[PDB]
């Protein structure tokens, strides 16, 4: 199976830097990856689909990209309720492996 | 209005039974595909089983045997009834409506369960 | 894509199914003529 890693594991951002966030694909999957956001207790939204499109009201702010063994989020102005778990998550194999998760948080005072 | 909202949850003995529920809103659980998953603090998110129109019962390799699912057609609700549970299925179990085997479109809140030798 | 898994790759599949006017070949030996041999022309053993 794919097992999978995030690199930038826990990542503290200034209020608007365009962060960058990212994972590997330990198999090769040509662009089978989507991205999800689980916020603090509520329920997982996916970002991306198809590791290059914005499934429904995603913004022009999430630039993600990559492809069969490294892949990119981009979040551009970084408002306080994207402080978030960032997942990435495979198409290709079954079973499927949701990514081990993104730590974003924003600098305050 | 989408809506997946679930109840079940609760305290059970190591080799207890108990059974959890789905009430889905505006569309239909007999006939659309969704997915029965937990989550467990120090693990990851994790796929447990998913239910296709009529179809078949997809189980993780690790429960299968141990849960399973059995739709009740009388509303819009998806149960789990899970029996000999283990120590490590302590976890928020959430179901979530997919597009097909793909990936998952939507979720609900989840109901957590806590499997201990306590009170 | 050509570059992808084994598995993930394009496999063609032709499943045949049977169900009487098509049979396998029948092999047909020689015929020795002027000698005692245990024939089979045709069925006609």
């Amino acid at each position: 199976e794919i097992v999978m890693t995030q690199s930038p594991v826990s990542l503290s951002v200034s209020p608007g830097e365009r962060a960058t966030l990212s994972c590997r694909a330990s198999q090769g999957v040509a662009s089978n990856l989507a991205w999800y956001q689980q916020k603090a207790g509520q329920a997982p939204r996916l970002l991306i689909y198809g590791a290059s499109t914005r499934a429904t009201g995603i913004p022009a702010r999430f630039s993600g990209s990559g492809s069969g063994t490294e892949f990119t989020l981009t979040i551009s102005t970084l408002q306080s309720e994207d402080s978030a778990v960032y997942y990435c998550q495979q198409y290709n194999d079954r079973p499927r492996t949701f990514g081990q998760g993104t730590k974003l948080e924003i600098k305050r005072t | 209005e989408v809506q997946l909202v679930e109840s079940g949850g609760g305290l059970i003995q190591p080799g207890g039974s108990l059974r959890l529920s789905c009430a889905a809103s505006e569309f239909i659980v007999s006939r659309n595909y969704m997915s029965w998953v937990r989550q467990a603090p120090g693990t990851g998110l994790e796929w447990v089983s998913v239910i296709y129109p009529g179809g078949s019962t997809f189980y993780a390799d690790s429960v299968k045997g141990r849960f399973t699912i059995s739709r009740d057609n009388s509303k819009n609700t998806l149960y789990l009834q899970m029996d000999s549970l283990r120590v490590e299925d302590t976890a928020v179990y959430y179901c979530a409506r997919d597009y097909g085997d793909f990936y998952f479109d939507y979720w609900g809140q989840g109901t957590l369960v806590t499997v201990s030798s306590a009170s | 894509q050509p570059t992808n898994g084994v598995g993930y790759q394009p496999y063609r599949v032709v499943v045949l199914s049977f169900e009487a006017t098509v049979c396998g070949p029948k092999k047909s030996t020689n015929l020795v003529k002027n000698k005692c041999v245990n024939f089979n022309f045709n069925g006609l053993t």
